[PDB]
């Protein structure tokens, strides 16, 4: 099904291209960081117009109207009020940087495990069965394009845990025993592909009076003419 | 509808959103239509379709140009705020323009030989200056919850969501 | 069967900054205007914390788009799930183990208010019951697309097949496996129903959030070098130009107390993020699948896990 | 919180006034201009007079909601209010509803039935 898988991959890349070429605002997690940093800087700039109890917020018209005996009493209030705002700004930048560092470590772990290899961790490299991933650069960020396997169009069957043929139980190597109503087949677990039950895709263990739910059938022997 | 917005100060600013707590005429307030005895609460917005007679029973006078006060100097809108200051601009429709100041320096007033009378209240606006330093828009904060949300976020467009704006409290009714 | 307890969220508190500093005093709220934008900073920080706490609970629990139901024929090959499945006699979605867990944790205005969560306990219980019903009736297939039904004994057989043991071991020891699982669930039920207090990691969050609020209330009785800690007594005993220098000291002390509280609340929320992200990863890799990571989902070769709700937390039952 | 009357010698209690908060639920200004107002935990009887009385009054566990017609449907959540109640803008008005957690599904479990997928989709 190589051509079908190729056309589905091309259609998915085209739909990603369309949902980005439209006006769908998707980079909100990256826009939030720029907004919060700009807002913190704007608040730190607007804190320079407060007088904090003094007679003015400008240092020049305090120095050009008072003598240094009772000018330093006015200047000390502005010094304390600006030290407090600098300390608050630096503290909250230190708290934001740890969150950015945790996100960067998560991005490095995803770059190591999704792109440089195939991952078995559920919902770590996308939703479904992960195949491969591609990186794309972004302003102060990274964008991963996870390519996953999703099953579709299921169908009901009747199942059984084992098969008793000659007084012996028979278990599958890999897969399940399914039935369409009249015949019994062994198929793999994630894609319907029925096959004849022979002695090369089953193994035998014990007798057939212990397993709860065992079903009579014929297990074919492939060395029939010899 | 939207009348009585002037330049609150003498400092040039541009492209900012400044918040001024000043005595303004509230938006969508009721004004008297004349075509007499007019009291003076704190300040009067005036419009027309000659001059003015002020005072209590000294007399402040403007005729038409000579002024008797003592002091002497040698579709129309007039903000008569008193700190007596006269603001004036001429070109009540649904329009809105900023009134540029003219001149600088009472329990009733009068007029000479149709007009309107407003009354200023303690308010808090949000002016929108432009590239040329003129006022093009304003927002009264205590009109409705939408404009209070616009006064909190300090913009004229609000995004979808829920915003905490203020608090409320029943006032003490009587003393004891 | 072992038990693993993780915190997810905490209490959403808000502060009226102006009222906490000096309520019912316009000549003190005019003196707070000489400091710029401080209360807007503090309200922005606490609002971000409050939205963050709803986002934590949403990303931990809302990991299904369907709401699955357990069938009315509970014949699961011998295993018994009635202690963890929901019970209709009670007026909630809540179950017996969840009742025990909700009864173990028992601790639970000057601007200090508490905001309610977005998802309620009944909705969180509906999420966990949908997770259990989808797990028991479909295996790991409902986390990668459409829920596909399978018998529970066959599911458990090729969950044994993923730890290096063949499936004939299960099909020949099924009754013993069922009795051991039922006895393990019974021992968990007995050790939770007894007076052993094992929800210490969830009680610590409540005690640490209570001590900070009690200190913030307690700081309103300090004079900070002024004549009194009551503002109305200063306003009734002094003229305004001599009351200025006392009200300034009270404002400075109460701003210091508020800033200390908000900084420690930010630092305490920073680790609740890490615990909620760990709980979300454990949900996705333990409940929705089978994990090969050593000592991540339990202690031993991992088979399957079940989620249970808890007050501001989550409890995993690793098999 | 308690005090003795200095003339009748009576033991009379003290409690503070209302003290709520006000939130404003709105869509964008490029969609409408109507709002709704949430009063924080005041139970709607001790409450601008159009946003104090009238029709469209609804009682929540988060407070008192004025200006939104409560319906009996259940949608995907649009604007969160609290305790399960969401709000959205829908000839056009603002509604309030209990949010839904998803659709309804019942897996057809038995002891001998299995479902095997026959096709796939690359995503
Ligand atoms: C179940 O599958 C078997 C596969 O062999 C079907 O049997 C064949 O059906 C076709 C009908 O198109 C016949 O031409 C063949 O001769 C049948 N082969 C055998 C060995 O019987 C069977 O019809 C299927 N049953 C159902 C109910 O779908
Ligand atoms: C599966 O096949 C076996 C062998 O044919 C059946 O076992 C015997 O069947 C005969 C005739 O039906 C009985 O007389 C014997 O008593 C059975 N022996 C035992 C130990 O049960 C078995 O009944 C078949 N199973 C089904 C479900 O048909
Ligand atoms: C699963 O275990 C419960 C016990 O928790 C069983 O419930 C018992 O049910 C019988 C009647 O069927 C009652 O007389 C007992 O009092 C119940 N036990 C308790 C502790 O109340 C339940 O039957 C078990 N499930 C199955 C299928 O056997
Ligand atoms: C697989 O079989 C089940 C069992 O019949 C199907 O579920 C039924 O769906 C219909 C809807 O048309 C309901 O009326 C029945 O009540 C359902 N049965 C049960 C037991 O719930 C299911 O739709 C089938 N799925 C496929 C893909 O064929
Ligand atoms: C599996 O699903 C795909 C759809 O993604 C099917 O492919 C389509 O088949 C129809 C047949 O009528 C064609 O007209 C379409 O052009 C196909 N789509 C593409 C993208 O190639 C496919 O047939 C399905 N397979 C089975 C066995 O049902
Ligand atoms: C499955 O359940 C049915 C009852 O609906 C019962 O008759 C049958 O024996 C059960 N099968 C197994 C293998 O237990
Ligand atoms: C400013 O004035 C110039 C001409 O004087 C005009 O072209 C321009 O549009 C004006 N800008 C605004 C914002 O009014
Ligand atoms: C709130 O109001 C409802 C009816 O309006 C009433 O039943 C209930 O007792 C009230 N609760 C309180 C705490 O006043
Ligand atoms: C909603 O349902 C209740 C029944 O509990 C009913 O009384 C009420 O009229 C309904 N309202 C609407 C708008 O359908």
């Amino acid at each position: 099904n190589q051509k079908l898988i190729a056309n589905q991959f091309n259609s998915a890349i085209g739909k990603i291209q369309d949902s980005l070429s439209s006006t769908a605002s998707a980079l909100g997690k990256l826009q939030d960081v720029v907004n919060q940093n700009a807002q913190a800087l704007n608040t730190l700039v607007k804190q320079l117009s407060s007088n904090f109890g003094a007679i003015s917020s400008v240092l020049n018209d305090i120095l050009s109207r008072l003598d240094p005996p009772e000018a330093e009493v006015q200047i000390d209030r502005l010094i304390t009020g600006r030290l407090q705002s600098l300390q608050t700004y630096v503290t909250q930048q230190l708290i934001r940087a740890a969150e950015i560092r945790a996100s960067a470590n998560l991005a490095a772990t995803k770059m190591s495990e999704c792109v440089l290899g195939q991952s078995k961790r559920v919902d770590f490299c996308g939703k479904g069965y992960h195949l491969m991933s591609f990186p794309q650069s972004a302003p102060h960020g990274v964008v991963f394009l996870h390519v996953t396997y999703v099953p579709a169009q299921e169908k009901n069957f009747t199942t059984a845990p084992a098969i008793c043929h000659d007084g012996k139980a028979h278990f599958p190597r890999e897969g399940v025993f399914v039935s369409n109503g009249t015949h019994w087949f062994v198929t793999q677990r994630n894609f319907y592909e029925p096959q004849i039950i022979t002695t090369d895709n089953t193994f035998v263990s014990g007798n057939c009076d212990v397993v709860i739910g065992i079903v009579n059938n014929t297990v074919y022997d492939p060395l029939q003419p010899e | 509808f939207t009348r009585g917005v002037y330049y609150p100060d003498k400092v040039f600013r541009s492209s900012v959103l400044h918040s001024t707590q000043d005595l303004f005429l509230p938006f969508f307030s009721n004004v008297t239509w004349f075509h007499p005895v007019l009291p003076f609460n704190d300040g009067v917005y005036f419009a027309s379709t000659r001059g003015w007679i002020f005072g209590t029973t000294q007399s402040l006078l403007i005729v038409n140009v000579v002024i008797k006060v003592t002091f002497e100097y040698v579709l129309r809108e007039f903000v008569f705020k008193n700190y007596f200051k006269i603001y004036s601009k001429h070109t009540l429709p649904q329009g809105f323009s900023a009134l540029e100041p003219l001149v600088d320096l009472i329990t009733r007033f009068q007029t000479l030989l149709a007009y309107y009378v407003g009354y200023l209240q303690p308010r808090t606006f949000l002016l929108k200056y432009n590239e040329n330093g003129t006022i093009t828009d304003a927002v009264d904060c205590a009109l409705d919850p939408l404009s209070e949300t616009k006064c909190t976020l300090k913009s004229f467009t609000v995004e979808k969501g829920i915003y905490q704006t203020s608090n409320f409290r029943v006032q003490p009714t009587e003393s004891i | 069967v072992t038990t693993e307890i993780l915190p997810v969220s905490m209490t959403k508190t808000s502060v009226d900054c102006t009222m906490y500093i000096c309520g019912d005093s316009t000549e003190c709220s005019n003196l707070l205007l000489q400091y710029g934008s401080f209360c807007t900073q503090l309200n922005r920080a606490l609002t971000g914390i409050a939205v963050e706490q709803d986002k934590n609970t949403q990303e931990v629990f809302a990991q299904v788009k369907q709401i699955y139901k357990t069938p009315p024929i509970k014949d699961f090959g011998g295993f018994n799930f009635s202690q963890i499945l929901p019970d209709p006699s009670k007026p909630s979605k809540r179950s017996f183990i969840e009742d025990l867990l909700f009864n173990k944790v028992t601790l639970i205005f000057n601007g200090l208010t508490v905001l309610p969560p977005l998802l309620t306990d009944e909705m969180i219980a509906q999420y966990t019951s949908a997770l259990l019903a989808g797990t028991i009736t479909s295996g790991w297939t409902f986390g990668a697309g459409a829920a596909l039904q399978i018998p529970f004994a066959m599911q458990m057989a090729y969950r044994f097949n993923g730890i290096g043991v063949t499936q004939n071991v299960l099909y020949e020891n099924q009754k013993l496996i069922a009795n051991q699982f039922n006895s393990a669930i019974g021992k968990i039920q007995d050790s939770l129903s007894s007076t052993a207090s094992a929800l210490g990691k969830l009680q610590d969050v409540v005690n640490q959030n209570a001590q900070a609020l009690n200190t913030l209330v307690k700081q309103l009785s300090s004079n900070f070098g002024a004549i009194s800690s009551v503002l109305n007594d200063i306003l009734s005993r002094l003229d305004p130009p001599e009351a200025e220098v006392q009200i300034d000291r009270l404002i400075t002390g109460r701003l210091q107390s508020l800033q200390t509280y908000v900084t420690q609340q930010l630092i305490r929320a920073a680790e609740i993020r890490a615990s909620a992200n760990l709980a979300a990863t454990k949900m996705s890799e333990c409940v929705l699948g089978q994990s090969k990571r050593v000592d991540f989902c339990g202690k031993g070769y991992h088979l399957m896990s079940f989620p249970q709700s808890a007050p501001h937390g989550v409890v995993f039952l690793h098999v | 919180d308690a005090v003795r009357d200095p003339q009748t010698l009576e033991i009379l209690d003290i409690t503070p006034c209302s003290f709520g908060g006000v939130s404003v639920i709105t869509p964008g200004t490029n969609t409408s201009n109507q709002v709704a107002v949430l009063y924080q935990d005041v139970n709607c009887t001790e409450v601008w007079r159009v946003y104090s009385t009238g029709s469209n009054v609804f009682q929540t566990r988060a407070g008192c909601l004025i200006g939104a017609e409560h319906v009996n449907n259940s949608y995907e959540c649009d604007i969160p209010i609290g305790a399960g109640i969401c709000a959205s803008y829908q000839s056009q008005s603002i509604i309030a509803y209990t949010m839904s957690l998803g659709a309804e599904n019942s897996v057809a479990y038995s002891n001998n039935s299995i479902a095997i997928p026959t096709n796939f989709t690359i995503s």
